[PDB]
């Protein structure tokens, strides 16, 4: 359960863009979405919800 | 050296014609381009990762 919780809560997730292609006709906004990233410090690791 | 050829001109003509048609058929077997391999060799690795 600890291994599965770590594998669920420490990942990199490709979350795409706002105005990604094929956009709707007339879209003027486009930006990458920064979703879940990997944890860095030990304090981010020790707050993993089991 | 010379003096072997001013008395023997056909030998000289044969040497001339054989270097002529030794090059003249060899022009038809090598490629032609604008420039040689002037650019340095380069290897590129490439990945794509959507999202």
């Amino acid at each position: 359960d600890v291994s599965s919780a770590i594998q669920a809560q420490n990942v990199q997730i490709s979350s795409g863009q706002l105005g990604g292609l094929p956009a709707v006709k007339g879209q003027q906004l486009n930006a990458t979405i920064i979703g879940k990233t990997r944890l860095q410090t030990a304090e981010q690791f020790e707050n993993i919800l089991l | 050296m010379s003096k072997f050829f001013i008395d023997r001109p056909i030998f000289a003509w044969v040497i001339a014609l054989v270097i002529m048609l030794a090059g003249g058929l060899s022009i038809l077997s090598l490629p032609v381009n604008q420039y040689p391999a002037i650019a340095p060799p380069a290897i590129a690795v490439q990945v794509s990762y959507p999202g």
